């Protein structure tokens, strides 16, 4: 019997129970987004504004419901609108994570038939963050 | 001066006003597909008309009060009828509605016309409504969804794959207290909601508000714990409307994302009223289809239930239960990926190998969320995301609390076996050839995975389908 | 006993044939189907397992309460004679497991999900038993039978109503006009039919008002009270209500509630204003007869009709027998003792399946509607009595002199039988004599006589025993 | 890998976007038809398409976002152009807008999008919006108008006649006492209403409620010696 | 005044031009819920224009994409956002969705620069209740203003949510859909100056005011007579500029003018020039039209605006020096460059129709 741990196991949303994505992982992804014709974007966050919190409710009557502070992340230009080249998504990444080194980044892709986001990954965290467990490391 | 259509009393066949095979259906028409048993020596012609008939504006004898008002702008209009292959008598029966029939905005309403005496006539011997055609016109007089998928996924800041879902069990006799210990322990293990079973309302072994307190610090702990937002779908289903009014009340107070609501059971003017004021708090609402299957499940007789989710999709609900295909409960394949698309789908075209009976516009009302519940187990994933693929909500409460080592590894073993499919599904891998390879290759990764593989390895659903098409 | 990971049978925990019924256990009787290969105890105890407690594989939480406190137990099963795989299977459920006042909670766990297990093929619930334990937690009818003749005054017969015709189309100036001519002939009520709510032609409010008038109209001209059953039933629970008071506020005796497609909940809420502000509520049955009719798989009309009066409902349609409508005359007299008597023995030659004390709960009356006409009076009055109401819409306004002749001559109809029964006379037998000698007297009754004579409803029973 | 529809800053013609004459309209739109006068130099297409644009989605520059939804599905659309004859520039300009663009029940959203901003571009010297085409499946969100002829007429009990009326004169400085003696003395010679002028509200020689009340004495009164029901 | 007057036969044509309203009649009107210096001293915005701008496409961006156009919008340097004129409740964009997404947005921006932010939430409706429904959340939400279209929703509710903003502290911004209906032609209507002293009576804290130099009429002498009768205390007969009656407004609070539709960075001096400080600025093209997104477009406008102010303050004069002001600007900030580059030949020039 394992116990799953809850201290500094913080997840990020989709792929984050998995292994870390290889490069090679990653690139799958992106044939992906092409492929199904998406719009490829990224976003980016210091590490204070990378979780869900609450403090602007202080200002809130009763109306807390489904509000929560840091679910909108910065945007890295714009999203590649007519963007059917992996490798142009790739080079974005590379120089994103390289004007923000201690960020987090994720990589998203939009749908604009059903308007909303149809995929979404982290590709960068903060070497300075102590908040996750390496997958061997999730139960004990 | 010789006189022209006087009243003259007496009986005469329904027929002679309400079947009109000639008739041109009108693009604001409601439209019914019957399947129609009818009694020996009655013709299948009068068998339509006096569906027809009885479920608009006519009664079983001629009344003078005809002539103060239009017949032929009111009546409801058997136009067409198909005999059903592989059947001796057997018949679907087509009636058009005009829409000047029916309250704007009410299913209960339209419920009460389409379905509410003609299913007893003891000139049939069964009747179903297979699908119905709500046309633009009539949709816009609804609310509809308090929110839809597009508008829920953007709340919760969740995309690129299913949601992951869990009924707590058992399903009664647990207190307030081991209820928000078992919330938090599911939730915090990578599962995205937990919910109330069906019938749990409020208890003498445990009351609602202790509940809500309790799965309140649940969720917070959970969430601040794990770093992503978590819910957990608390009932407002109740006795009273001011019963139910109150719960949700206290659920906008506490913060919390979601509640549900048995819509069947509690019934559509109620469940209407719970979309709109979750529409106007900005609650999230989930709707559990309890007593469907009472209704549904026999292929001669009854409603089926693709007709009960437009139902529910005009109410009001953000997410609806939809079978699993391969769970402890009946639903055919071709069947259920039909009504998924009448339930998620902005226009749906006419395909009676998928049961879908008219061509559907929904025009722009929000799109509800399946969700596939109940005897479902880690084997199960690629299936599950190759039938609904990544607009659904996976529900394992079994499948969670049944795990050996607790709810958090069970929570975590789901939880990787959803985003290892969603994984090889984008990398190109075949989930309905190369499924249980990619589990197989997932459980030899993860111990919680592999612990639930191993006592669930042999567990399968496979039964004779009572539904068919 | 540790926690034990796994798929186990069902009938390890809920099948408990020596199970002694506890006075307050609420039962359930199941006809149930199952698929080939699965035996009956393991499909009863399914029912039972995922109707109250348990799921498809051991769960680790049972462990930290007492199952054997709340599961559900399939404590016996009858095979059904004259079937090859059907067995009654009886369920006992602890009180604990309900919620208190709410019809919404019990059939959620009674009937929520145990029809759609791929392990059956087909499930109908037959009957349930009710404890007075339970009971005393409803409010129950606003009013109820003694109470409601009370108020209107009116004894020795049955009620006479009447729907308004034709079903849609007419606008609310006609409407009252057609009320105004019924009552005024000899109808106690006229109604909405159930699928008037609010629409293009005629919008609520409008008729109510029109309907207050022709009511007033008719109780000033024949000195007798008059009421007409005014639809409250709307899309939400609000408009409902806002329909409820307009129709207090107007002062008028009687509204409708179309119960199932409402729902419980807001019949529940409905009722619950009836009493306190002294409005009686007539129940519609609409949609019954999709959950109802088939003998194979459903629920049975006697679970429902028990589930609208803890619900709360002053009148409920029963059916006619011999009308338009299905409904078997040993089934019927069944459940409209069920619906009206304070104690019903077990008995199933009428499907009966439990002794069922509603512990003073008000009763409710039954109402007899659908194709129903002037030659239908001595047997209606024969299987009913006087406590119920008895309504003919095509047989009034479909009178060849018009409503209130035809009014008048279900009245006669009425009051001769039921002078006749009191004489001594057998309706069953001499129901025929009864009316043509009231024929032979009556301008009315007779041109109602002649237009219906040849008219019956005669078919195969479906809901057969 | 060569690219698709990327985002291009800059102005371009509106007729490129809400210009299409080969658009077959929805039975769902809402259709106006405005009486269009362009400035000189400017084409009716160009003119027209700009009315479509800025009574819907579309502004003065090329915006980025477009990309996120579908312009395809929002968009207004010159659908047609007619000359007047008699004028040498004056055009009928035919626009669709979809039904999705609407607030539900809301004439004030329908006029915002309109007739909201395009009358007072620089590029045109007149507009006049002469007719729209509501559909059904619109028309159908309203609750529409509180009774109507027939049940007017079946409430006040008056067939076969149009109905009379009267406002009160003069339009203002009247007390409230002269108020409802004028409108007694009106009704009672067979008038079925009177009424309030438009400006009539509650000003300093009369109170509102004041006037509601004696004019509820005199409609009573005119009632009660007529016969026949009155109102005002 | 205008009720029956201008349909009579036996005239061609009538327009209303001016209206005297007396002290002793101002006085009988709540007014504006707070107006100018209030506004100014609650923001704690002084010594400059204020920026806004109206997200786009006008219609067709669901909730989430709104507040994400706002975020990126007011980061970089605009003071406000809005809700278009049209934007109410749709199948695309349900009103409390909108307003949950722009609170979280305007509180991110707010955090993040350090300046207070806002966004013109729209309360314009079909009926008064759920005007006031939409006013209410807002005021939960802790957020600082909304907006109302006066002349579709009507004078009557216009009134009634002035009242409401005085007595719960919140900012109103007045857009004037279908004024040019009215307003447009010389020979009959109503003038625009007439229907902004019925708003500044019937209350709003902004005002749109034209932009003289953008896509929609508005000629600079009229403009300004209109402006000074918007915000001024006090304004002097001055036929010159269309006042045709001397107005006291008797100490009601002026009404910020809004300056809005087809400008870009290019207008910036000359608006600054017609407008002085007190007033908003908009750009929404001439920010979401920005080649390189919102915030760098947010960026070029208050550099632009901060650039022309200051030379302002030095003593250059901006009607002669205001593309120099404006070069010197682009050379400095890459931002304002881009701006500059691709809006360079982008002029609106038309014969006037609505001459004095
Ligand atoms: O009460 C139950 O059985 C469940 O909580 C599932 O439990 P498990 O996860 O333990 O199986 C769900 O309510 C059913 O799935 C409903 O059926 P459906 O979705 O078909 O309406
Ligand atoms: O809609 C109808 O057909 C009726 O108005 C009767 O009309 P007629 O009097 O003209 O036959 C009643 O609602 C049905 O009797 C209901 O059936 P039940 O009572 O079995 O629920
Ligand atoms: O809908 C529009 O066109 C605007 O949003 C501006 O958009 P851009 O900034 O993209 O031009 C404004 O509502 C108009 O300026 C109103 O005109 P006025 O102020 O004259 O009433
Ligand atoms: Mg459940
Ligand atoms: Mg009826
Ligand atoms: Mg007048
Ligand atoms: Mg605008």
């Amino acid at each position: 019997m394992m116990v799953w741990t809850p201290v500094n196991n913080k997840m990020f949303e989709t792929f984050s129970y998995l292994p870390p994505l290889t490069d090679e992982q990653i690139a799958a992804q992106v044939d992906y987004i092409v492929a199904n014709g998406w719009i490829p974007c990224l976003e980016f966050a210091e590490a204070d504004k990378a979780y869900v919190s609450n403090e602007s409710a202080i200002r809130f009557g009763s109306v807390s419901c489904l509000y929560y502070d840091n679910r909108y992340w910065t945007m890295w230009k714009l999203p590649m609108f007519g963007c059917r080249d992996p490798m142009q998504v790739l080079r974005e990444i590379v120089a994103c994570t390289k004007a923000f080194p201690d960020a987090y980044v994720r990589l998203v892709a939009f749908d604009n038939q059903k308007q909303v986001q149809i995929m979404g990954f982290l590709v960068q965290r903060p070497k300075s963050a102590r908040d996750w467990q390496p997958a061997n490391k999730r139960s004990v | 001066t010789k006189a022209g259509a006087g009243f003259k009393a007496g009986v005469k066949d329904y027929r002679l006003t309400y079947y009109t095979p000639d008739y041109v259906v009108r693009d604001t028409d409601i439209l019914a597909a019957f399947r129609m048993t009818p009694q020996p020596g009655v013709p299948p012609e009068e068998c339509g008309a006096a569906v027809a008939a009885e479920s608009s504006t006519g009664t079983w004898t001629t009344v003078w009060t005809d002539g103060l008002t239009s017949l032929d702008r009111y009546k409801g209009r058997c136009y067409d009828i198909e005999p059903v292959p592989g059947e001796d008598n057997q018949y679907i029966a087509y009636v058009a509605y005009p829409i000047d029939l029916f309250e704007e905005g009410s299913v209960t309403n339209m419920f009460t016309s389409i379905v509410g005496n003609v299913f007893g006539f003891k000139a049939l011997r069964a009747l179903r409504l297979e699908d119905l055609r709500i046309p633009p016109a009539y949709v816009k007089t609804f609310v509809g969804p308090p929110h839809g998928i597009q508008v829920e996924r953007d709340k919760l800041n969740k995309y690129g794959r299913g949601l992951l879902g869990c009924t707590i069990k058992p399903k009664l006799g647990l207190s307030a207290k081991n209820y928000g210990r078992a919330v938090y322990e599911c939730l915090r293990g990578g599962l995205d909601f937990t919910k109330d079973d069906e019938n749990v309302n409020s208890q003498p072994f445990m009351r609602w508000r202790d509940r809500f307190l309790f799965v309140a610090e649940a969720i917070y702990k959970a969430q601040a714990e794990t770093g992503e937002v978590k819910g957990h779908y608390l009932n407002a289903t109740a006795g009273t409307c001011e019963e139910m009014m109150k719960r949700a009340v206290c659920a906008k107070e506490l913060g919390v994302p979601i509640i549900m609501h048995d819509y069947l059971t509690g019934g559509f003017t109620a469940n209407t009223s719970l979309a709109i004021y979750c529409r106007d708090n900005g609650l999230f609402l989930h709707i559990h289809r309890a007593m469907h299957a009472v209704i549904d499940r026999q292929r001669n007789h009854g409603i089926h239930f693709r007709v009960l989710a437009k139902a529910l999709r005009m109410s009001g609900g953000d997410h609806l239960h939809s079978g699993t295909v391969v769970g402890k409960l009946e639903g055919e394949r071709e069947v259920t990926l039909g009504f998924v698309d009448l339930m998620r789908d902005d226009y749906v075209e006419k395909d009676r190998s998928r049961g879908i009976y008219f061509t559907q516009d929904w025009c722009s009302m929000p799109g509800v969320m399946p969700v596939a519940s109940g005897g479902i187990h880690v084997w199960h994933m690629p299936a599950l995301v190759e039938i609904f693929g990544d607009d659904a909500c996976l529900q394992f409460g079994g499948g969670t609390l049944g795990h050996p080592w607790g709810n958090a590894p069970g929570a975590a073993a789901n939880r990787v076996a959803l985003e290892a499919c969603t994984q090889a599904r984008n990398e190109g891998r075949d989930l309905a050839r190369e499924g249980g390879d990619v589990i197989r290759s997932a459980c030899k990764w993860s111990p919680e995975l592999a612990a639930a593989c191993e006592v669930w390895k042999e567990i399968k659903f496979e039964f004779d389908t009572i539904d068919k098409l």
